[PDB]
């Protein structure tokens, strides 16, 4: 049956005989454990290095992908030649190794990156201290810890201790986890900052209301699982923040699944707590672990509230948005239908959808593996019930950055979401046929905000959801999501991108018909993480062209160096959107597409011995990656223990042609130094090598 | 707190 909650556990044997053992078996001879020590404590190293020592929970709680220390006491020294035993982490009623909810652990010589292992690094008597290291992909959830040791007649196991039991949480640090975040103070704003500020009111009568999101108060971790339970959500999706995200966006209301927070707006509020009572999130989710019923009442900033509490609480990074003028879209075609009657009133009857003073939902952080790279960061998720989605009150989670240039063919929900930050308003008269009276193209959407980093600020982010109002992308990106819901043909493709030079992106209309098109046209070209995450957009233009009949037409964008290379990083790829509409039919053409610049190697090696005090020759070698002339070459060589800083000049390096140069160093820091070099020319620039070197 | 607007 399903392994779905995390609270209901099976019984671990503690002497798991083989086969048809003898009497009189002698299991002396075996290790037993007399002792485990987690060194849990809220001042201690774990729980400090893991950023979970805020958490009012004296069990161990840690961060996957991220390792650990225990220390394991048995009845003898561990003895490897003779002595065999792994740790085991188990998770629900139905655990299973290849589900990821039964975890061996087993004591390795090193540990491997990305993978489950404990390595002994200290012995003393008869105890072993160990270094566990989880996957950064571990289930999220609260897990039982055996040591489990091996024999002849089969394996030996500690007994239940709820004392060891262990929470592995999502971890923003991790550089290999899905919820990465690189940078701290961001980590410290979107995932242990327990307060907020929710702005609320009017667009130019903005009001604050702050917010305790609590999720480190005693009883709240627990209350997250439970809502895990409460959905009956599979263990082994739960380390994953696209189904934790999507899962949390339905349970945080009440509707189809018995969830924590009933929706009113009926200004009576009976039998509950009225909307605007609440000043935080933790009364309403202990209310619902005791009481497991639903919590009346809530509305948008509230259903925000407790969502927020629960990403942050899991480690996924989290944050509240306010959208004024939020557009409910009721019939999924991404505008609002305001039928008018004839007297020129509106027909309260047949006009369904409608528009919010504003709205409040929340944006959580993660990889879209999902989805084609460029899309991950921010994803909008909404608990607040509007629309069903696939046949639940739920929503998301939304890439933003699809949102933005209307792609939002992309899972989940984000036409709902671009309806709501930016669909028009159509006045339509309904006569006894329907005829279009007028189109509002800036009302919704005026403003989104969130908290500021560090203060309690507002922070205008509606540029990340959508194009300036009056400008030509506004419209191009609307009707690209218009299209995902002329005989033109159109693509594009990057020529020859190297690294450190200028470019060139080739956008081709083939035009098989025998009319001539006018093209008005956007391009977008950005940064992007390699695991997909969106970084910054740094191109931009509009263009127009005029596509005559049978025929194919190129147009060449050039990408100078100077745009791009000033916010390049490691692995980093290029992520284009091209979005053209043919004007005459309003077609949309749009397309997106990304590309790794090719890298030029710098190659440095060393030879004679490297020891701190005597010669060592560096060689470094260059070969020209391009089929032109590089000139005025400048290399460069820095080493901070190693070399004082130096620099060859080469006046010209031919096409696919080879240098090296020798640069005799000696070192004046011992150990674990570096060497990095540099190659900039009149063309190609800012190219680079590097080598660890031991003194 | 949250309100339908009428249209503008
Ligand atoms: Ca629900
Ligand atoms: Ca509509
Ligand atoms: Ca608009």
């Amino acid at each position: 049956p399903p392994n779905n909650s995390n609270a209901a556990e099976d019984d671990l044997p503690t002497v798991e005989l083989q086969g048809v053992v003898p009497r009189g078996v002698n299991l002396q001879e075996f290790l037993n454990v007399t002792s485990v020590h987690l060194f849990k404590e809220r001042w201690d190293t774990n729980k400090v290095d893991h950023h979970t020592d805020k958490y009012e929970n004296n069990k161990l709680i840690v961060r996957r992908g991220q390792s650990f220390y225990v220390q394991i006491d048995f009845s003898r020294p561990y003895d490897p030649r003779r002595d065999l035993f792994r740790v085991e982490y188990v998770i629900g009623r139905y655990p299973q190794e290849n589900k990821g909810t039964y975890i061996p652990v087993p004591i390795v010589s090193e540990l491997q990156s990305g993978k489950w292992g404990a390595k002994i690094v200290m012995r003393e008597d008869r105890s072993v201290r160990l270094s566990i290291q989880s996957s950064p992909k571990c289930i999220v959830g609260k897990f039982r810890m055996y040591v489990a040791v091996w024999t002849p007649y089969g394996v030996l196991r500690t007994s239940r201790n709820p004392e060891t039991d262990t929470y592995i949480l999502f971890n923003p640090w991790c550089e290999d986890d899905a919820v990465y975040l690189d940078n701290e103070k961001e980590r410290e704003e979107y995932v242990l900052n327990d307060i907020g500020v929710i702005f609320y009111g009017e667009v130019n009568d903005i009001k604050t209301r702050s917010w305790s999101y609590g999720q480190f108060e005693d009883g709240i971790l627990d209350t997250c699982l439970y809502v895990m339970d409460r959905a009956q959500m599979d263990l082994s999706g739960r380390g994953n923040p696209i189904k934790v995200s999507r899962v949390g966006s339905a349970m945080v209301n009440a509707k189809d699944d018995e969830g924590v927070l009933v929706g009113s707006w009926d200004n009576i509020y009976a039998y509950g707590v009225p909307p605007s009572a609440w000043t935080g999130s933790v009364d309403i989710l202990l209310e619902y672990r005791s009481s497991e019923n639903p919590v009346r009442y809530g509305q948008c900033w509230v259903f925000a509230g407790v969502f927020n509490t629960f990403l942050r609480c899991l480690g996924i990074p989290a944050r509240i948005v306010t959208n004024y003028f939020s557009a409910h879209d009721n019939d999924a075609n991404l505008q609002m239908d305001i039928f008018l009657e004839e007297d020129g009133n509106v027909n309260s009857k047949l006009t369904k959808d409608s528009v919010w003073n504003y709205h409040c939902w929340n944006e959580a952080w993660m990889t879209r593996p999902d989805l084609p790279v460029g899309f991950g960061g921010w994803q909008a998720v909404d608990s607040t019930p509007q629309e069903n989605s696939d046949g639940m009150y739920r929503c998301g989670p939304a890439s933003v950055q699809a949102i933005k240039h209307g792609h939002v063919c992309f899972q989940f929900d984000a036409p709902f979401v671009f309806a709501e930050v930016n669909s028009d308003l159509i006045y339509i008269t309904a006569k006894k046929t329907h005829v279009v009276e007028n189109v509002d193209a800036t009302h919704i959407g005026k403003l989104i905000v969130t908290k500021q980093i560090g203060g309690d600020g507002m922070m205008d982010i509606t540029d990340t959801y959508k194009f300036q109002e009056g400008q030509e992308e506004e419209r191009l990106a609307l009707e690209t999501a218009l299209m995902y819901g002329s005989n033109v043909d159109m693509d594009f493709e990057v020529e020859n991108a190297v690294l450190g030079k200028d470019f060139k992106l080739s956008i081709t209309f083939r035009n098989n018909s025998h009319n001539r098109y006018t093209i008005t046209a956007y391009l977008s070209a950005n940064i992007t993480f390699y695991t997909g995450v969106p970084k910054a957009e740094f191109k931009k233009e509009t263009f127009d062209v005029t596509l005559e009949p049978l025929s194919f037409k190129k147009e060449a964008v050039l990408i100078q160096a100077g745009e791009y290379m000033g916010q390049l990083l490691e692995q980093a790829s290029l992520h284009f959107f091209v979005t053209a509409r043919i004007n005459e039919t309003r077609d949309v053409l749009a397309k997106q597409k990304s590309t790794v610049l090719t890298i030029p190697e710098i190659i440095i090696k060393v030879r004679g011995t490297q020891v701190v005090g005597s010669d060592m020759t560096v060689i470094v070698e260059f070969t020209n990656p391009l089929k032109e002339t590089l000139r005025n070459v400048w290399v460069h060589l820095d080493g901070p223990g190693v070399t004082r800083p130096m620099k060859k000049m080469f006046r010209e390096i031919r096409p696919n042609s080879t240098v090296q140069w020798e640069e005799v160093c000696r070192p004046w820091v011992s150990g674990h130094r570096k060497l990095i070099a540099s190659m900039s020319s009149d063309s190609l620039r800012h190219v680079y090598g590097e080598l660890d070197v031991q003194i | 707190x949250x309100a339908l607007l009428p249209w503008p």
